[PDB]
């Protein structure tokens, strides 16, 4: 009953590798959603997301990561 | 406690990077695919191991590898516009009934439209070709965005209105490759409506060439043609079209096809003006006191917004007395003398048809 | 469960450079170490690997003992830098296990949960594909005994990716690659045809000698039904493997016509073109 | 190494056999119009031989103008039925991109991909977008585009001899359209609208009434004249225009005071007392 | 069915056996029908053995190779005279 | 792979010129390693590398690559050529044999050409070898059915 | 082969047009899809051969 | 829940003429009802007329797995009914026609449920089509084992074990091979008639891949026997 605090600490820990690898803001960007899963043809499961850059590309990109699809349409 | 770890795996799934978006383009063998990147670059890669070509096809929204660029997954379908253009909506439907005028305007583009959705069978009962669209045109009178707008939530079904300003797109103003990204889900999304305000300055003559932002406004131009000059059957989409005049369009809109039916509005009748204040003292309560037809027969050729606000300045212009409730006396003053500022300006208004 | 496992030269490694650091330093019982494994799907990989110091008493040759400190920490230093791996089991260079390698799963079994024990070898003998690979199963017994584990023997092969392959692929440097069609098919019908005559022949000698000493079981039980396999097909004509002789033989046919054709063909190409070029050279330069 | 080559890139052709296609054979007021395209497709494509027997070279040149009245895409759909050759639909405007090179990565591919998967058509529709007479960089890419215009000019005349194409063009304006566009050995035959008359009007009166429900009640005789006093149009669609007066009803089949009523929403004026005088 | 009687067969196909027996002949005259009938018995076998294909290619290369060793003959007969 | 190390800044008094017995030396520097590599040459330089044995591990590792191309066991996969074992490997002769067909219907193309253009345009297309390794595969297939009568027999 | 195909890769490779030679023996060329270098002999051909 | 009973309407129209097929999965939807139900009559006639149809449709793949999805129920085996319509279904083997005739003729006298009987029998002219498709199904279910096991046969064996004349040994084999699932020899005049077999390349599939098929397990061999040799000399 006393591992809480160690699991605080591995949370402290591993968000601390979120407070160096967030991953940081930097290059401005656009959005794509969308929404995926994938049957075959075996099964199994995750999403899928778009995006835009400041360079003009666009990616193909497996759900966002960090905040997730809450908000919101591009 | 749990949850944050929750989340902390969560980002270790986050270091995976995400992949390239790509569209196959065609194929050459089984290892090779012919795919580009959006910014041009052609390639040939092999695929994953559990996709059949079937499920790829040439000429599809596909996504690849980032370092051994191979085919790995996929969407058919994607683009920014289209559902942000649907989300405008117009209190009523009701506003059928509370737009006033006029009875062969509201009446027949129900014929025009509706009919052709639900009953095409009496199109081929009789052999009629059905129209595909529709045309609105002014401004004498008014009402030509408002009967569309309030159409779109009236008709119900599946409609998308169509901004007509940022299609210039700055840079590069091909976009009217845009209005097919927007038609192919008018093909998908199929039936769908379409209303168009301002075609006439998208209307561009190239009548005496001049410049550049007019070469990119024609080639805009030459699209909407062939787009419903195909090669293609667009009929589950009714395209509306309205704007200041009917005239800068050049002759290949104007014909059928492009442009389907002439409809139009003029200056709404006194006998329709008195369902307009209707409409127009509905929502405005005051003393019993009223004689419609004083402000109809004093207040003379004037407009449904043009009326209403006036009458609703009026109003305000009355409550400027800080009394609550006022008879036409003021109305009968205010609307006279404030549309009669109001129509100075009036001036130049009979643009042709 | 699991089917077969893909062993690379990097852990096979990992657990033989280990032998070094201790080996040096000797000198009885076996390394032993923890085994990190890839599942991709049914079919097992293996990618990387760490060993932990391991020591067995034989007094009490039953006791054993691991660092779970040395599995923790590292765990979270492999995860973290790679977090595609994690510990499918363990590992150990045998030869043979003693009866105790169980218990060492069965610990392990609150980590993940089915660990595969992998035996291997250090030093190249015999009799071919090195290593082994034993899964954690309950299978219990025809006999209906109380439920105890027999380790399933796990098919295993050796493969690579990539950069594992740049490696080894460079490091040969020994003999002609492949080469395809003449040398490589033959060599493979003396080594897995001999090495096929000795297995079961050692093997037939096992299944002897259990017989004579060490009973029991020992026999029971797949003895007979194992044995009976063996006598399913003696298995010999008549009737129709008479037919399949001489169909062989018109399968032969095609074949063999069409080395007379490329013979045709080689022959003729090959002959006129260099005596034209023959003839010519000398009566020109002559 | 190269490609095959190819499996090229963009499009491409079929647009028959996956649809769709029209019967040219409703329409014949344009046989004079189609006098040309007769004789200027059908044996150019199917014999190469022939020409070196009159001692006269094919031609590429073919035109279209005058929409309205349309024709032109339409009838390019027509000998998409008989003819089987590649078909695309190609305007000025479509094939601009945010990057230059892709030009030729299209037309030097459009010629390499039609004398490859020759014999092979292939008709701009409103070639009039790329005409256009322009200066400054920022077109410098569409100055590189009718650069590519120009390279397309450039590599199309590889098709000569044989082995194949039709070049078949159409524009509503013919002002910017370049002199190298109409250069001897590019454009040699020009086809125009002729306007619909007597003949193609009673023609356009009976191709549309002999599908849709006709009467006894319905002369086009007296429409050959009254009517035919201004157009011109657009009168196929005014054909359609009383038969889309048929859905005001609970209707069968359409009434005279339908045939006026289409006359009498399109068009107007005389327009006027300004020419009584004269 | 490969091995039928003639009889019952003509049977299926009601028909007299005279030219039943000349128009499936007249059948394997076509060589689209592959078999033969027995009239001794009044049976009718089917048989094929399809592939020729091994000799075709060889007729083809040792057939030319007669014209190789004929063009092979000018030269190497041009170097004697 | 690569090698690197930095050279001291406070040499340049000194000579930047070492070392002696070049032999790994001028033996490294081959090929020279392109432009921006070398590039770094001013103010790095690189260090030799060599596989020290350690042979019996090496050659081990040597055999577990081996199990590609030899076979998986040194057994099965060559006993999985026993199980395949022209099975369905005449498939792949019957493709094998459509090559024979294809490629050798312009071989006899070829040698008719010669005495056109008298004689060889240098050339030959290659269009030689090939189906000799398909023959290669006849010893398979010779060897192996003959392994049935030690199989069949006892 | 190789060696040239371990060349070309660090580099790439391009085709430029001179605009003008320098008496530093250096010349003015541009890299074409971008803006102007200038770069010096190349000691093959001289600067008055192009 | 009147649109599930509209089902039972559609059923008349699906069962009237042409169709056995089609009441296959939709005599399975007039089922549901009885699911809801609160009945005792309609249920168990519900049962047995959907358990009795699977001789009307002809013999295909989804006629197997069709009836493995009713099979199990512990309320279907309460019928005897049930247990001859399984028994000759599962293992097939062989069992006299007239036996046949006595589980089925009794179907009339038997009941409680009278639908069955409505269905089938209720109908004269339905009633002999579903006699001679009884007929047909039985045969052919006799055929599908015997064709896989010829090799060969004879003319006059084949007739005492059909329980039906030579003529009509003929006629059922005509039938069945124009329906392309046997391919048949058939020659009554000598007496020497045979099903199957491939007719496959067949010197490569046949003879080669499928006797190394069998090398797969001699190679195989000694792999897994030293395996459960290993295994029972460990735990003992
Ligand atoms: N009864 C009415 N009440 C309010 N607005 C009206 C009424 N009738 C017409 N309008 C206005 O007229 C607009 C369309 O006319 P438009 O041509 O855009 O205006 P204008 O004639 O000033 O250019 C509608 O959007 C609507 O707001
Ligand atoms: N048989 C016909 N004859 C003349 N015009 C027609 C015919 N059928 C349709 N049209 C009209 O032609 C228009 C499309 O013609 P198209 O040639 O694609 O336009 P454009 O000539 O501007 O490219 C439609 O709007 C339609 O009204």
């Amino acid at each position: 009953t006393h591992e809480l605090q160690a699991m605080k600490d591995k949370i402290k820990e591993n968000s601390e590798k979120i407070k160096v690898n967030k991953t940081l803001p930097y290059l401005v960007s656009n959005v794509i959603e969308l929404l995926d899963v994938d049957p075959n043809d075996s099964q199994r499961k995750g999403k899928c997301a778009v995006i835009k850059t400041s360079t003009r590309q666009t990616y193909f990109l497996p759900v966002i990561g960090l905040v997730d699809a809450e908000k919101l349409k591009p | 406690t749990k949850q944050y770890e929750k989340s902390e795996n969560d980002l270790k799934a986050l270091q995976s990077v995400g992949q390239i978006v790509g569209e196959v383009l065609k194929q050459l063998t089984e290892e090779k695919f012919i795919v580009k990147a959006t910014n041009g670059p052609r390639y040939v890669v092999g695929c994953r191991r559990q996709l059949d070509k079937s499920k790829l096809k040439p000429g599809t929204r596909v996504a690849l590898d980032m370092t051994t660029l191979t085919i790995m997954r996929y969407l058919p379908r994607e683009v920014d516009p289209l559902v942000y253009n649907m989300s405008h909506e117009d209190p009523g439907n009701v506003s059928y009934s509370e737009i006033g005028g006029l009875s062969e305007q509201i009446r027949e583009l129900r014929e025009v439209i509706e009919l052709p959705l639900t009953n095409p069978e009496l199109f081929q009962r009789v052999g009629i070709i059905p129209p595909k669209g529709c045309l609105l045109y002014g401004p004498p009178g008014t009402g030509k965005t408002l009967l569309a707008r309030a159409v779109a939530s009236q008709l119900d079904c599946n409609f998308l209105k169509v901004v007509s300003s940022s299609i210039v797109d700055k840079y590069i103003g091909e976009s009217a490759r845009l209005i097919r990204e927007m038609f192919n889900y008018a093909r998908d999304h199929q039936p769908c409506i379409i209303f168009m305000d301002e075609i006439d300055a998208i209307g561009g003559r190239r009548f005496s060439e001049g410049t550049s932002a007019d070469r990119e406004i024609q080639r805009t131009l030459m699209e909407l043609l062939n787009q419903m000059d195909g090669f293609d059957t667009l009929h589950r989409v009714k395209m509306i079209m309205a704007t200041n005049r009917p005239d800068t369009l050049d002759p290949a809109l104007l014909r059928p096809g492009r442009l389907d039916r002439k409809i139009h509005i003029d200056l709404p009748n006194e006998q329709a003006r008195l369902d307009i204040l209707k409409i127009h003292a509905g929502p405005i309560t005051k003393h019993g006191e009223i004689d419609y037809e004083a402000i109809v027969k004093l207040s003379d050729g004037f407009n449904g917004a043009d009326l209403r606000n006036v009458c609703t300045e009026a109003g305000m212009f009355a409550i400027r007395a800080d009394h609550d409730f006022v008879v036409q006396e003021d109305f009968m003053k205010a609307v006279r003398k404030v549309a009669d500022s109001k129509k100075l300006e009036s001036k130049l208004d009979y643009k042709p048809v | 469960a699991v089917q077969k496992v893909v062993v690379h030269p990097l852990v096979l490694l990992s657990v033989v450079d280990h032998f070094n650091r201790i080996g040096k330093v000797g000198n009885q019982k076996r390394v032993v170490g923890v085994l990190l494994g890839s599942w991709q799907k049914k079919v097992l990989d293996v990618s990387n690997s760490f060993a932990v110091p391991f020591d067995e008493d034989d007094k009490d040759d039953s006791v054993w003992f691991l660092d779970h400190d040395y599995l923790e920490n590292m765990y979270g230093m492999f995860k973290k830098v790679n977090a595609r791996e994690r510990i499918v089991g363990w590992y150990h260079t045998g030869p043979k296990l003693h009866k105790n390698d169980i218990a060492i799963n069965e610990l392990m079994k609150r980590y993940c949960p089915n660990s595969v024990l992998v035996i291997i070898d250090v030093k190249p003998k015999d009799l071919g594909l090195p290593t082994e690979a034993y899964i954690s199963v309950e299978e219990v017994h025809d006999d209906g005994t109380p439920t105890s584990k027999t380790f399933e023997h796990v098919t295993s092969e050796i493969g690579a990716e990539e950069a594992e392959e740049v490696g080894v692929e460079h490091l040969l440097r020994d003999i002609k690659d492949t080469t395809v069609g003449t040398l490589s098919q033959r060599i493979t019908n003396q080594v897995h045809g001999l090495k096929g005559l000795n297995s079961k022949l050692l093997d037939i000698r096992s299944y002897l000698e259990k017989v004579a000493t060490g009973k029991l079981p020992i026999n029971h039980q797949i003895i007979y039904q194992l044995q009976d396999v063996f006598n399913l097909l003696p298995d010999v004509s008549l009737q129709e493997f008479v037919k399949a002789f001489y169909l062989k033989t018109n399968d032969q046919m095609v074949v063999v016509y069409l080395a007379s054709l490329i013979r045709s063909v080689v022959a003729l190409h090959n002959l006129i073109n260099n005596k034209i070029a023959n003839r010519d050279a000398e009566k020109k330069e002559g | 190494d190269v490609l095959p080559p190819e499996a090229d890139s963009s499009i491409m052709m079929l647009t028959s056999d996956q649809k769709p296609d029209v019967m040219y054979a409703d329409i014949g007021g344009m046989d004079i119009q189609k006098q040309e395209v007769r004789e200027a497709v059908e044996l150019p494509l199917t014999h190469f031989e022939l020409y070196k027997q009159i001692g006269i070279d094919p031609p590429r040149g073919v035109l279209m103008y005058g929409p309205p009245g349309c024709g032109k895409t339409m009838l390019a759909k027509a000998v998409a039925h008989h003819t089987t050759a590649a078909f695309i639909r190609v305007v000025g405007s479509e094939f601009v991109q945010k990057y230059l090179g892709e030009g030729p990565r299209m037309v030097r591919d459009v010629f390499r991909l039609a004398k490859e998967n020759a014999p092979a058509i292939i008709f701009i529709d409103e070639i009039d977008a790329i005409a256009t007479k322009r200066f400054d960089a920022q077109t410098g890419a569409d100055r590189e585009v009718q650069r590519i215009l120009l390279e397309l000019l450039n590599q199309m005349d590889g098709f000569d001899q044989n082995v194949n194409v039709k070049v078949i063009m159409a524009t509503n304006r013919a002002d910017t359209l370049d002199p190298a566009l109409l250069r001897p050995g590019r454009l040699d035959r020009k086809i125009e609208f002729p306007l619909p008359d007597r003949r193609q009007k009673r023609l356009i009166f009976s191709t549309i009434t002999s599908k849709m429900n006709l009467s006894e009640e319905v002369d086009l005789e007296d429409y050959v004249a009254r009517p035919d006093k201004i157009s011109g149009a657009d009168i196929n669609s005014i054909c359609q225009e009383s038969g889309m007066l048929a859905v005001r009803e609970n209707r069968y089949i359409v009434l005279a005071k339908d045939f006026e009523k289409a006359y009498k929403t399109v068009i107007k004026k005389d327009e006027q007392e300004h020419e009584f005088y004269k | 069915f490969s091995r039928v009687q003639i009889e019952h067969i003509s049977s299926l196909i009601k028909l007299s056996k005279a030219d039943v027996e000349r128009k499936l002949s007249q059948m394997i005259l076509d060589k689209k029908f592959h078999g033969i009938l027995d009239q001794g018995e009044g049976v009718l076998i089917i048989f094929d053995e399809p592939p020729v294909d091994k000799t075709y290619e060889a007729a083809l290369e040792t057939i030319q190779n007669m014209s190789k060793v004929v063009d092979s003959l000018y030269n190497k007969a041009k170097k004697l005279t | 792979i690569d090698a690197f190390r930095l050279i001291n800044a406070n040499m340049m008094v000194l000579g930047h010129e070492p070392r002696q017995t070049t032999s790994n030396l001028g033996h490294l520097n081959k090929p020279s390693i392109q432009a921006l590599i070398h590039g770094l040459n001013r103010h790095y330089y690189s260090i030799t590398i060599n596989y020290r044995k350690n042979e019996l591990e090496q050659k081990m590792l040597l055999n577990l690559h081996k199990k590609s191309w030899m076979e998986g066991l040194t057994l099965q996969d060559y006993s999985e050529h026993c199980k395949h074992n022209e099975s369905v490997v005449k498939e792949m002769l019957e493709l094998a044999k459509n090559y024979n067909k294809a490629v050798e219907e312009e071989d006899k193309m070829t040698p008719e050409q010669l005495a056109i253009k008298n004689v060889g345009k240098q050339d030959p297309k290659r269009h030689l070898e090939e189906h000799v390794d398909v023959l290669m595969t006849s010893n398979i297939v010779q060897c192996l059915a003959a392994m049935l009568d030690t199989v069949v027999f006892k | 082969l190789r060696e040239e195909l371990q060349l070309l890769q660090e580099q790439g490779s391009y085709v430029g047009e001179v605009v003008r030679a320098m008496d530093k023996k250096k010349v003015l060329v541009k890299v074409h899809p971008e803006g102007k270098f200038v770069v010096d002999v190349d000691k093959n051909i001289d600067i008055n051969d192009v | 829940k009147l649109k599930l009973k509209y089902y039972n309407l559609m059923i008349q129209l699906d069962q009237h003429e042409g169709s056995y097929l089609s009441i296959c999965k939709h005599y399975r939807a007039i089922y549901d009802t009885p699911c809801i139900q609160a009945e005792s009559e309609k249920w168990q006639q519900a049962l047995k007329s959907v358990v009795l149809y699977v001789i009307l449709a002809p013999f295909d793949n989804e006629q197997s797995d069709l009836v493995h999805r009713i099979s199990g129920d512990k309320k279907l085996e309460e019928i005897p009914k049930y247990k001859d319509l399984l028994k000759l279904f599962t293992t097939m083997e062989l069992m006299r026609w007239s036996t046949l005739v006595e589980d089925y003729g009794m179907e009339l006298r038997k009941g409680s449920l009278e639908s069955p009987a409505t269905d089938v029998f209720g109908s004269t002219e339905e009633g002999e089509k579903r006699w001679k498709d009884l007929k047909n199904r039985v045969v052919e279910h006799n055929i599908r084992i015997m064709a896989k096991y010829y090799t060969r046969i004879t003319m006059k064996r084949m007739a005492q074990l059909l329980d039906l004349s030579v003529d009509e040994s003929e006629a059922f084999l005509s039938n069945l091979v124009v329906n392309k699932t046997i391919f048949a020899k058939v020659d009554r005049l000598a007496g020497i008639i045979n099903f199957q077999r491939p007719k496959d390349p067949n010197n490569l599939l046949n003879d080669w891949s499928q006797k190394l098929n069998s090398l797969m397990s001699l190679v195989n061999k000694t792999t897994h026997l030293i395996a459960k040799e290993e295994m029972i000399h460990n735990l003992q």
